[PDB]
């Protein structure tokens, strides 16, 4: 059995955790120029940004 | 899986595990073949060992 | 047949043809680079 919470402050507010994310400025495709398989081929794309990440 | 506590409800969810196989073959015969006339194998080669078998 | 004919196609080759687990793979000396072969991003088989 588990049970969670997030500490709030009086008002509401919550200040006791502070989140952090990377500046995006730019994405690409992942494998530049491709080709399917056949004419009824199918993938799944995949797209990085300039961090690596996967978007 | 995870369920509410108290819930009215007692279904559980079956979890089944599954074990993937991926095969290995052998698919390459690498070799090197000589071959040498009786004018070459008696005149041309004056050591066997460090002109024919090495190499 | 005859010893002297050709040699016939292996069947132990033709089941592992069927299997399809030979490695295929992209030219070293082809630009730009080749596509990803069909068989080498096939997924596991689900029963061993």
């Amino acid at each position: 059995f588990t049970g969670r919470k997030v500490v709030t402050e009086v008002d509401g507010s919550f200040v006791r955790a502070v989140e952090l994310q990377l500046q995006a400025s730019s994405i690409t495709i992942v494998g530049g120029a491709f080709a399917l398989a056949t004419t009824t081929g199918t993938k799944q794309l995949k797209v990085r940004d300039d961090n690596g990440t996967d978007v | 899986n995870r369920r509410d506590l108290r819930d009215p409800d007692r279904t559980v969810i079956a979890s089944e595990l599954v074990e993937h196989s991926f095969g290995v073959t052998l698919d390459k015969h690498v070799y090197a073949a000589l071959k040498f006339t009786d004018e070459q194998r008696t005149l041309d080669i004056r050591d066997y060992t460090k002109q024919v078998l090495m190499p | 047949g005859l010893i002297s004919d050709p040699v016939e196609v292996d069947p132990i080759q033709v089941g592992r043809d069927e299997a399809g687990w030979v490695q295929e793979l992209r030219d070293r000396e082809a630009w730009p680079k080749q596509e990803v072969p069909e068989q080498a991003k096939k997924p596991a088989k689900v029963g061993n």
